[PDB]
């Protein structure tokens, strides 16, 4: 097994076009991998759009299309229908098994894009009197629905101890999440800060806790 | 028009030994055609388990080699999945696909087609913790209107439901999906906008339900 990458997240309008790639840590993609490529709606079983570079099965509309473009893989679409939002993963084949990507949440901009409003709450005093610490980064109203989210103790990157959910549709048709961070009493006192960094279509907001 | 049905045990204790089953109608199992295992996890994405052909030949994933174990059986037109020393990184949605197998010019494994059928998935959750009461902390306090809520820490099972002041405070109160950490264990926080003038004066409560653990607590939230 390789690791496979593709895009986060992208975005188009109702009507344009947009190509989604699939690039392996080995190399270049040749048609020996026999890239596949799948849909997977919200709540839904994935649907198998192409299968070995270019071939697509009696379901696969006429608007996806795939080829290899600069030793990468890629699933083009002409003309957007908001039927087509959701997850795409593409699959390939390499060294006697099958790797799956870590899959692009595309989505079809019914509507304009809308800035996340971030909250971060400190651990309370009971908390630290049941020798536990937790961050609440609370995340709401973003549209589109893809975010990341990244924690720093000081000024160094933080990975352990952090969970995340991915986002729920609200009422609104807009989209919130909330990621925790897990500490010790002793940790979260002999650090100066903690932040949440929340990045959303290439725009972070950043808030920040301290313990004195 | 090939069908796939699987089926599994739904809940599952840690250590233990997941067996899953997979019923191809429209098909059968001595067919040119290889039944693939496919998992989600919550949140995450797909990643391929392995696959079969009828003449006994596997593929596994390479990460998980010696903990998995693929069959058929023809005269039920079925093929199982085994998978040991099971724990709660494994709780995941399994699906049960298949793909033709192409060949070149004698009978040989070449992989031209790929996978054109899926089944209807199956939740198998590994239960890592037992029963736990959720344990309730504030979350004490944008210009005129201020934040506050209640952190619901450490439940399990999932359902818990959340008001505030006995279900008269409705606008404003904005309850996030819990969290399903690597322990077993939920945890969700709930918060209400108010105005900032009133936090010295009215006080808010946050009443929180956990109906398996028989467990109702009601919080107060302070300015703190």
């Amino acid at each position: 097994q390789t690791v496979v990458t593709q895009e986060p997240s992208l975005t188009v309008s109702p009507g344009g076009t947009v190509t989604l790639t699939c690039a392996s840590s080995a190399g270049a993609v040749t048609s020996d991998f026999s890239p596949n490529w799948f849909l997977q709606k919200p709540g839904q079983v994935p649907r198998s759009l192409i299968y070995n570079t270019d071939k697509r099965h009696s379901w696969t509309p006429a608007r996806f299309s795939g080829s290899l473009i600069g030793g990468k893989a890629a699933l083009t679409l002409s003309g957007a229908q908001p039927d087509d939002e959701g997850d795409y993963y593409c699959l390939v084949h390499y060294r006697g098994a099958w790797v799956f990507g870590g899959g692009t949440r595309l989505t079809v901009l019914s509507q304009p894009k809308a800035a996340p409003s971030v909250t971060l709450f400190p651990p309370s005093s009971e908390e630290l009197q049941a020798n536990k610490a937790t961050l609440v980064c609370l995340i709401s109203d973003f549209y589109p629905g893809a975010v990341t989210v990244a924690w720093k103790a000081d000024s160094s990157p933080v990975k352990a101890g952090v969970e995340t959910t991915t986002p729920s549709k609200q009422s609104n048709n807009k989209y919130a999440a909330s990621s925790y961070l897990s500490l010790t009493p002793e940790q979260w006192k002999s650090h100066r800060s903690y932040s949440c960094q929340v990045t959303h279509e290439g725009s972070t907001v950043e808030k920040t806790v301290a313990p004195t | 028009q090939v069908q796939l049905q699987e089926s599994g045990p739904g809940l599952m204790k840690p250590s233990g030994t997941l067996f899953l089953t997979c019923a191809v109608s429209g098909a059968s199992i001595s067919s040119s055609n290889w039944w693939n295992w496919v998992r989600q996890p919550p949140g995450k994405g797909l990643e391929w388990i392995g696959e079969i052909y009828h003449d006994g030949s596997v593929s596994r994933n390479p990460f998980l080699q010696s903990r998995i174990t693929m069959s058929v059986d023809k005269s039920k037109n079925q093929f199982s999945l085994k998978l040991t020393s099971v724990t709660a990184a494994d709780t995941a949605v399994y699906y049960c696909a298949k793909r033709w197998d192409s060949s070149g010019w004698i009978t040989r494994h070449t992989y031209d087609y790929g996978v054109d059928v899926w089944g209807r998935g199956t939740s198998v959750f590994v239960a890592s913790a037992s029963t736990k009461g959720p344990s309730v902390f504030p979350l004490a306090p944008s210009g005129g209107t201020a934040a506050l809520g209640c952190l619901v820490k450490d439940y399990f099972p999932e359902p818990v439901t959340v008001s505030w002041n006995s279900g008269a405070l409705t606008s404003g109160v904005h309850t996030f999906p819990a969290v399903l950490q690597s322990s077993g264990l939920y945890s969700l926080s709930s918060v209400v906008t108010v105005p900032s003038s009133s936090l010295g004066t009215q006080t808010y409560i946050c009443n929180v339900n956990h109906k398996p653990s028989n467990t109702k607590v009601d919080k107060k939230v302070e300015p703190k």
